[PDB]
């Protein structure tokens, strides 16, 4: 068995579950974390080498699964269970299962308990809770509103989505762009900035700064920015996203997964050692006391490590979140929203144009 | 503006009376106006500082300076709440039925959010009450989305 995963997670960890499945089967187990891993994979596959099992990001496997790079996994239904319904809806491509969801990621609403102690349940009474803190020379909320990957939670909350989903495939022609939803949301963000509560300048080490330095009450972020903050030492929360119109904000779910090569003879080999060795509570403690994964797909180790309220924070808004497309379209939906977003925000464009714009940019119609 | 021009419109929105003064006296310009047409007496009107709004009214800001969203400084002293501004901005000539990208205007903005008393002096100065923005809403059709009481009932009146 040769595994493949990135160096930023806890490989050490997954080594060990390989140390075990060595001594409670025989056969060896090679835990590798090859540099820019994720484009040598598709260029090493397509040769049927490269290794057995491949951990990342989901949003990159239906680019693999469309080459033909992964073997179509078959799990039991009893199996389906044990992991959150929706991480499945991660890992299908044409209505097929081709990877194991392992850990989950999104955005959560960050805030200062200090300087709001009682953070928004909805985006609506942010401009009013700027008016009051601009008073004590702060602000309600700064976020990095140069990618989308930020800016979609809010934009997708009344019915805004990238590729239309269903049976494990998405439409590459149904684009959620430039519908009423978006262009809500998006109205909204620009007049937060029109209005000044926010400024369209704001990207990711500005807001990170300002809220670290308790500058401003809220911030949207990710896991990965909590350790920033702990060193910071601001009391923060980490909590569920805003609602816009009654809507919960949508953002993006990333689903740390694991793939089994098509080219690799130990398919039913490597699905024993994957749900039955790393997709346990033993196996992913195992890898998680390495590098913490976050949020886990596997209910019972979730429900054990939401014990910490930022995981539960984060897992909460992924549920409600838009599962990120796994489909290569991807790159054009990121390519034209953010400059629709930056162009909407600036004035270049009205919200109608913008949108129009990133729709057609996106490969969609309106 | 370049170097003085960007520092007169940091004053301006951070309500540094006495920066402004400085910069103004070391040449800085009144109009000045970054990329998205927004002035120091945008920003002042923002801020909610009325020293510094007369400051730059006396040194010939333009009352009706518009940014690239359509706001005037009109806009922004309604939808902040400050009337003492609003009434300055007014009395030097601000266009009371100023109208932004969306078909906006102060009296929607004041009507929106329950500015009661910056809605009357609107009204005293001939604000438009049957001014439609770009969804068909009238100031009085915001006073009532909102639950803005006293608000809905004076427009009404007016309206009559
Ligand atoms: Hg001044």
């Amino acid at each position: 068995l040769v595994i493949w995963i990135n160096g930023d997670k806890g490989y050490n960890g997954l080594a060990e579950v390989g140390k075990k499945f060595e001594k409670d089967t025989g056969i060896k187990v090679t835990v590798e974390h090859p540099d820019k891993l994720e484009e040598k994979f598709p260029q090493v596959a397509a040769t049927g080498d490269g290794p057995d099992i491949i951990f990342w990001a989901h949003d990159r496997f239906g680019g693999y699964a469309q080459s033909g790079l992964l073997a179509e996994i078959t799990p039991d239904k009893a199996f389906q269970d044990k992991l959150y319904p929706f991480t499945w809806d991660a890992v299908r491509y044409n209505g097929k299962l081709i990877a194991y969801p392992i850990a989950v990621e999104a955005l959560s609403l960050i805030y200062n308990k200090d300087l709001l102690p009682n953070p928004p349940k909805t985006w609506e009474e942010i401009p009013a809770l700027d008016k009051e803190l601009k008073a004590k020379g702060k602000s309600a909320l700064m976020f990095n509103l140069q990618e989308p990957y930020f800016t979609w939670p809010l934009i997708a909350a009344d019915g805004g989505y990238a590729f239309k989903y269903e049976n494990g495939k998405y439409d590459i022609k149904d684009v959620g762009v430039d519908n009423a939803g978006a262009k809500a949301g998006l109205t909204f963000l620009v007049d937060l900035i029109k209005n000044k509560h926010m400024n369209a300048d704001t990207d990711y080490s500005i807001a990170e700064a300002a809220f670290n330095k308790g500058e401003t009450a809220m911030t949207i972020n990710g896991p990965w920015a909590w350790s920033n903050i702990d060193t910071s030492k601001v009391n923060y929360g980490v909590t569920v996203l805003p609602t816009f119109k009654g809507q919960p904000s949508k953002p993006f779910v990333g689903v740390l997964s694991a793939g089994i090569n098509a080219a690799s003879p130990n398919k039913e080999l490597a699905k024993e050692f994957l749900e039955n060795y790393l997709l346990t509570d033993e196996g992913l403690e195992a890898v998680n006391k390495d590098k913490p994964l976050g949020a886990v797909a596997l209910k019972s180790y979730e429900e054990e490590l939401a014990k910490d309220p930022r995981i539960a924070a984060t897992m909460e808004n992924a549920q409600k979140g838009e599962i990120m497309p796994n489909i290569p379209q991807m790159s054009a939906f990121w390519y034209a929203v953010r400059t629709a977003v930056i162009n909407a925000a600036s004035g270049r464009q009205t919200v109608d144009e913008a949108l129009k714009d990133a729709q057609t940019g996106s490969g969609g119609t309106p | 503006g370049s170097d003085l021009g960007r520092k007169l419109l940091e004053a301006a929105r951070a309500g540094q009376d006495d920066e402004c003064r400085i910069l103004m006296a070391n040449g800085a310009d009144v109009n000045a106006a970054d990329n998205t047409g927004t002035t120091p007496l945008h920003l002042a009107a923002y801020s909610g500082h009325l020293e510094i709004v007369e400051c730059l009214l006396k040194h010939g800001a333009d009352v009706d300076a518009s940014d690239v969203f359509g706001y005037t400084p009109l806009h922004l002293a309604a939808y902040w709440g400050h009337l003492e501004i609003v009434e300055v901005l007014l009395k030097n000539g601000a266009d009371v039925n100023a109208m932004d990208s969306d078909g906006m205007t102060p009296l929607h903005l004041a009507a929106k959010w329950g500015y009661l008393e910056i809605v009357e002096v609107l009204l005293k100065h001939g604000a438009d009450v049957n001014a439609q923005d770009k969804f068909g809403k009238t100031p009085f059709d915001l006073a009532i989305d909102n639950g803005n009481e006293d608000i809905a009932e004076v427009l009404q009146k007016a309206a009559k």
